[PDB]
């Protein structure tokens, strides 16, 4: 992406020298994923398989993915929620 | 020459529906209770979760059945036929295992009486069921079935007794006849 970090408004006299105004500059957030790679754990989702009939997908809508297994009687969900713990 | 009707029990719906003096429970918040601590009950008479009494089944824990208590003769009127023998009993351990992971249970009933449950999943005993002498003479209104998970005590230090802790059900797939 190109992303727009400097604006400046410039004017010029004519005895070559230069009228500035100081520039209007912006950051944007970067994507640095070399460094900030992160590996977690993750023991919330046991028995989670691909190879028997689990999913991660939402129903409810929600937007956000739960944890979907399905018996051909019964379904089992997991709604993702919020922990009330430190962050 | 026969109605050949399939029937679902969940265990947990049936032991929670118990009356009352009959002591109803959960299945999921009762099993980890006796898992915890050496022994106890829950339930009475042959819908009971319990250890077993005998020697070599101390360390087992039994969540038995009674067939009477189902009513499955009340699902079809008695004008179809007033013979109802079972065909075939599958045993279904939901969300329990993963693709690589063993239960051990014995699912008897008071030869072709006992039945080894090894993955869980619409799992008969059998590793190719076919219907070409699975339970000739068990009706669906006598007796009692219990299922036996051995090993199941924690302070014994035994297999499954963490695995027994993660557990949400217990599926019967009763298969029977109406002659």
């Amino acid at each position: 992406v190109s992303t727009l970090v400097s604006v400046r408004r410039v004017g010029h006299e004519d005895n070559n020298t230069v009228t500035a105004l100081p520039p209007l500059e912006l950051a944007y957030q970067p994507f640095e994923p070399e460094q900030t790679a992160l590996w977690q754990s993750m023991d919330v989702l046991a028995n989670f398989n691909t190879i028997q009939r689990w999913q991660l997908l939402d129903l409810k809508g929600e937007g956000v993915p739960g944890i979907l297994y399905q018996d051909r009687n019964g379904w089992w969900y997991r709604s993702a929620q919020r922990q009330a713990g430190e962050e | 020459r026969a109605l050949e009707v399939e029937r679902t029990v969940s265990l947990a719906e049936v032991y929670a529906g118990l009356p009352k003096d009959n002591g109803p429970f959960s299945l999921a918040q009762e099993i980890d209770k006796l898992v915890s601590q050496g022994s106890g009950s829950a339930g009475s008479g042959n819908n009971n979760l319990a250890f077993g009494a005998g020697t070599d089944t101390k360390t087992s824990l039994q969540a038995s059945v009674s067939f009477a208590d189902l009513k499955i003769r009340e699902d079809y009127p008695a004008s179809l036929g007033k013979i109802r023998r079972i065909k075939q009993i599958s045993v279904t351990l939901p969300a329990l295992l993963g693709p690589y992971q063993d239960v051990q249970a014995i699912l008897s009933y008071g030869g072709c009486e006992a039945l080894a449950v090894s993955h869980g999943m619409n799992d008969s005993g059998q590793f190719q069921l076919d219907f070409n002498l699975p339970f000739e003479g068990i009706a669906i209104d006598q007796g009692t079935l219990t299922l036996s998970f051995p090993n199941a005590s924690m302070p014994e230090k035994g297999k499954q007794a963490t695995m027994l802790k993660t557990l949400n059900d217990i599926i019967l797939h009763i298969r029977y006849t109406i002659k």
